[PDB]
């Protein structure tokens, strides 16, 4: 389906900008 | 078919006694730290811990010497030398404030935007890349690190009006833009044009030459459309190839450019053709300046209403009917929400209104 399509799209992405996070030290404010 | 259910554990007002207008949450920040989050209103940036049984820890309280200020957006970043946080801020006067959280001093001050600046959005792979819509009609990509104005896009096919939103898609190959003038353009800023101007603003250094760094002026999107909404669009955000926008009309719209079935990266800039495929109605949210918001997973959908009521959506239901959550109400937000931001993992919800209030909102 589209949805189903689109969703994936979400999850491949927003996994590639997780990574991105997890590898990254970012001072507490 | 919605799953999803929050509890209202605190509420605030800020002495100020000004509508707040912008709430950002920190997603930059590493898992076990404190969840931070700021507002923005008048000309106060106010900066925020969330802890155990709804306690909401004021931090610090940056007020801008410029009394007659009010700020409408706020975005977090990070220095990509020092990892430090980083905050940007803009509003009423047109001045781009990059302020320290840790000492809530500003660090730096870009003008340039001949009006007003509505949304302020940071690349989500490049931390030095800063977008910004004005009300002169344009959008300004900024270079951070060089100080640079990368890119102007605006002009003869550029929005007839203030622009309200913009959004990078997940991976930071375009733009989505909204305004007065009705329409949503496209700009697309993985063309060998803008990402050799990208590349060119990092080189670009004063201390080895004279002359000043000559911004890339786009006068043309790769998609454009007034097909979607009757009036202003005040809110734009990508969902995956799809787009979430709108207008005073009591929905938010899920639309695509081009027929049904066309990909993104295959439509011309010539396209005539938008396929809307949902809507997102809710009640009494018929005034302007009114932002939905989202998860960083992109699973639930936050708007607020004139009246103080929180509309949430499952976005992994596929019908936008039975998507629909239990509305967060409590009998002493009666104010308009501007707008929500949820914390990375989740767990918070934080809504901001028109009485200088703060409501938080912690899921179950
Ligand atoms: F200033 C206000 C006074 C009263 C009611 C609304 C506003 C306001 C809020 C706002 C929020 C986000 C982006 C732009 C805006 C904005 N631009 C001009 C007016 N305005």
């Amino acid at each position: 389906s589209m949805f189903s399509s689109n969703r994936q799209k979400i999850l491949e992405r927003t996994e590639i900008l997780n990574q991105e996070w997890k590898q990254r030290r970012i001072q507490p404010v | 078919k919605c799953k999803y259910s929050f509890k209202c554990v605190n509420s605030l007002k800020e002495d100020h006694n000004q509508p707040l207008f912008g709430v950002q949450f920190n997603w930059h920040s590493k898992e076990g730290d404190p969840l931070v989050f700021a507002t923005v209103g008048s000309n106060r940036v106010t900066l925020y811990e969330c802890h155990s049984q709804g306690e909401i820890r004021l931090l610090q309280s940056y007020v801008d010497a410029d009394a007659d200020e009010n700020f409408y957006t706020c975005a977090w970043t990070y220095d990509s030398n020092t990892s430090h946080p980083l905050l940007a801020v803009a509003g009423s006067r047109g001045i781009i404030r990059i302020i320290n959280p840790i000492t809530m001093q500003c660090i730096k001050h870009y003008v340039g935007h001949g009006n007003a600046i509505n949304e302020l959005k940071f690349h989500p792979r490049d931390p030095n890349l800063l977008l910004s819509v004005s009300k002169d009609h344009a959008l300004r990509l900024w270079n951070i690190q060089t100080d640079t104005l990368v890119a102007i896009f605006g002009g003869v096919e550029g929005h007839r009006d203030e622009v309200l939103s913009a959004d990078y898609d997940l991976l930071g190959e375009k733009i989505m833009s909204c305004g007065m003038d009705h329409s949503l353009k496209l700009w697309r800023i993985n063309s060998k044009r803008m990402m050799n101007a990208i590349k060119e603003s990092y080189d670009y250094n004063p201390n080895k030459t004279n002359r000043p760094f000559i911004s890339q002026k786009i006068h043309f999107p790769d998609f454009s459309t007034r097909d979607i909404h009757r009036n202003y669009v005040d809110c734009v955000r990508w969902l995956g190839d799809l787009i979430l926008s709108k207008s005073c009309e009591n929905a938010i719209v899920c639309w695509k450019p081009g027929k049904m079935e066309d990909d993104i990266d295959k439509i011309k800039p010539s396209e005539s053709n938008v396929t809307i495929l949902g809507r997102f109605d809710y009640s009494q949210c018929d005034i302007w300046y009114m932002r939905f918001s989202m998860d960083f997973w992109q699973k639930m959908l936050a708007l607020g209403n004139q009246v103080g009521k929180l509309y949430v959506w499952d976005l992994e239901v596929e019908d936008p009917h039975k998507a629909k959550c239990t509305t967060l109400t409590h009998h002493k937000c009666g104010a308009a929400i501007r707008q929500t931001s949820f914390s990375r993992d989740s767990s918070i919800l934080i809504a901001v209104c028109d009485d200088a209030s703060i409501w938080r909102w912690d899921r179950l």
